[PDB]
């Protein structure tokens, strides 16, 4: 059990779960083969992924 | 001065987070990418600026909402956003 | 460069809110302010760093923590710490 | 209206919060600036919590 | 006098782009010359965010 | 690094051109005021980036966009913002 | 730090402005690629610097003159210019 | 369509703007798809005082 | 005194280079004795425009 | 990131060079400015750059023409423009 | 970030400018290219560093003393280090 | 024809500025057009040492 | 940005180095070479950062320990580590 | 980017192993100060270059040569030399 | 007592001596007030040294 | 002639000791250069290391 004041999350246990979550994926990504985009190519995918949704309207 | 990249699997967690917000309020989710944009390229001149991650080891945490975390790492020749994450609970996930 | 400056009410603020932490976990009320510090002292030589809060115009938002926001002012001639409060509830208290 | 807001679209459980939390950090910050008591600079915040710490370690 | 191709100014007129280019002389000369201190941009920021939160109240 | 000044007659610029722009677009008005943000502020860090006014001499030219000017001036201790003007037009044309 | 470098199409872009300006002023047409010039080369050490462009995704606006706009690409390798156009008009065309 | 003032946009009408958004995405996708391989900075720099250079001897004749 | 070949120095004999080295560090630490305090380059930039437009009106008279 | 700044020296070396020159060739006088100055700017991100001046202790020279030299000092708070030389003769005197 | 590289022609001039200015003063030949070498290798982060030349476009010039230029020209891959010479007098004029 | 003030100039005649300046555009011309392959810095570093040694050794 | 790559000759003194201090303490062998490591890595984008070797031309030296030295040599195409030393005796064996 | 300085201490030990170096080969003290310079200067771009030291913490180490050893450390404004000192014997000293 | 290859000094209680010696000088170096002179002064301080050693021939 | 070195000005006790050492390193970077085995990238060299501690922490 936590406050929170204390902590972001409610339990201890829940300092465990998500933390063992975030360090198996951040290590899956890690792995992970395909090679890291350039911020303008993400910048790209964006405009595109907003327009998509815009247009669904 | 480092350029900017992001890894593939960061920028699928883009979506899953946008899409997901897209359901309520299309803007929130413009708004979202917005601070988050605000964050990650601040870090090219500046990328020792946020913590390191203690959670994750090697990697650096960027409180960019209280419900959102920008996790990146700071290479031989680059800054790389490696996941963004819900800083409360998990989310988004592995497919 | 500017000059870190913080207000005899942010203190009070960081008194309010640490003196509170450490009834739980007194390192965790440690570890806050090393945060809190990490993050208001860089903005000696990059004060523009944070986006401008929405809530309260003409002040900066830090969310140093996903439960704790700095809210900060780029005056003529310092950097100034206004308030440390909790990014959910309502606190520290008004005295 | 009064509507339930997911924690993925906002800090807040509902909008009745958000207008009563927004409120009272403009208050709040209203009444830190329009106070008289001038500003410290880091390394006293610095020093009152080194001695803060210290007075409470102190408490067995 | 002789009026100038869009590709050459962004003005219409050599007559104009002088009218705006002594305009800006002595718009900045005053600016400049103006005695009330600079203020910093988190004010200007403040100013701005006041500015069309009154307007959109207009409604 | 420099810290980042606007002069007062600067933002009486940024109110007109605001509070004119808006009776057609509020949203424009807004959008504005984010393309002069994302000029104005990266100087603090790199002054000496946008070229010298060839209209004005000691000052900077920021076409932040095709029909407006930032114009700026790199002092021995800030980054002033001296004048935000439409690039085409005499306007915002202060009245008093 | 990435190397400045230009499409062919730019280029034969380039020419086309320099030439329709000679027609007038042959110094206008050097003036302008002092600017062209001294706006390019400043982006290999600050690539991050001039905003993204609407109209066109995954490329940065510079508006270099009232009439004139700088098209460019940061990549994995170096800074491109893709194209130089007017601002205002449909000019210089493709080909 | 309708017409559009010069504080707003840097077009006379809106007509205009999408005409040219239009242009502007075609001559870039058109620049991109070029196979001809990107020139470094000094060869246009090369290929610039030489343009100035055979203009200035056409005026001077 | 000897004399300097040019590829050995900027100078056309040792005597020269003396007494250009003796008026360079006079220059310099009488430049930096000086009071009047430090201009930043965009004042200079504005003193040299001034300095070429009133020589260039004063060509075409 | 250190400031570029001119001692009033410097520039009244400058507006000797200037003078002289266009005795002869006004624009030549025009040309060594644009180099002058385009050597001078580049230092406020690289300012040992040039390297140190054998003649003066101190200082950093910069050949910036085969007849002209730039003689500055980095300091504290900014780079500094002590005096422009002529590299191969006593010129300008100093006042 | 781009690799320093010389051309055959740039090295058989350091060769005869160095023996040469060695028949004078053998540090001097020494100091020389120790001047020429702070000037070539700080290119490799910094290529577009210095001016370009008047005399051969596309070319850089490095007015690395009163005396003496090194041209170089900034690659798709490489930073070319195409000939050192004597910025006054036509030496060294390639025999064969 | 008409001779240069130092000031001005790094050459003594037009005649002579010119001259210089095609012989450098003929050097740089010959020197690029050549086909022995660019050699890296560390080798001319190589070549340099090598030469000063030879030299020393002369005496 | 050259590539990292070790002469065969270069490892097999590494062999005969770390074979030798692991005698004595295998972590002090092993510590070894991750200073060996933090110090040939960063050489792909700075490979014009370590000295010229004095005792053998066109090599360059990097003093990793008091008592030991990398030599490598930047190639056309490479960042190349040819032999790695004692600093002060004449160590590894020839086979 | 940040500007190299160093600590008043740092310079007196300069002196202090110079000093010493001149009463057998005065130019060995110079060679000495030109490999010191050429470690120091490198670090005002790439300036987390040099591992962490182990002896002391915060502080990093450059073996300058296989007897001297410079101690620095990277500052929120700059790259500060604390010390220098011979690798194998305790000098210079406190006075 | 250690190995020439496997450390720089001569013994166990070297490896603590002159370490400590240097913590105590860093620290000494750390505390002293006297502030940070910029790398063109120590450059300055430098060639006035050597000038004042070639001298004394 | 044969001199005794201070270790504050060279990291040899003798100047016999500096000859010799600085032949040996001349004629084994010589030898290593005119190694014909191909050079092996970085990454290779640390497999081979992995190996090698490996191989010494297994021998008790």
């Amino acid at each position: 059990a936590l406050s929170p004041m204390v902590s972001e999350f409610e339990t201890i246990e829940q300092e465990n779960s998500y933390n063992e979550w975030l360090r198996a994926k951040v290590a899956t990504s890690l792995a992970d083969p395909r090679p890291a985009i350039p911020h303008d190519e993400v910048e790209r995918r964006m405009a595109e992924r907003f327009a998509k949704m815009r247009k669904e309207r | 001065m480092l350029p900017v990249l992001w890894l593939e699997s960061a920028d699928t967690d883009l979506d899953d987070i946008t899409s997901y917000i897209a359901r309520f309020d299309i803007d929130a989710a413009e708004r979202l990418w917005q601070r988050l944009r605000g964050c990650v390229l601040p870090l090219s001149e500046h990328p020792y600026l946020y913590p390191p991650s203690d959670r994750v080891p090697g990697l650096r945490e960027i409180v960019a909402h209280p419900n959102y975390i920008i996790l990146y790492r700071v290479t031989t020749s680059s800054v790389e956003v490696v996941n963004v994450i819900h800083a409360r609970r998990q989310f988004p996930l592995e497919h």
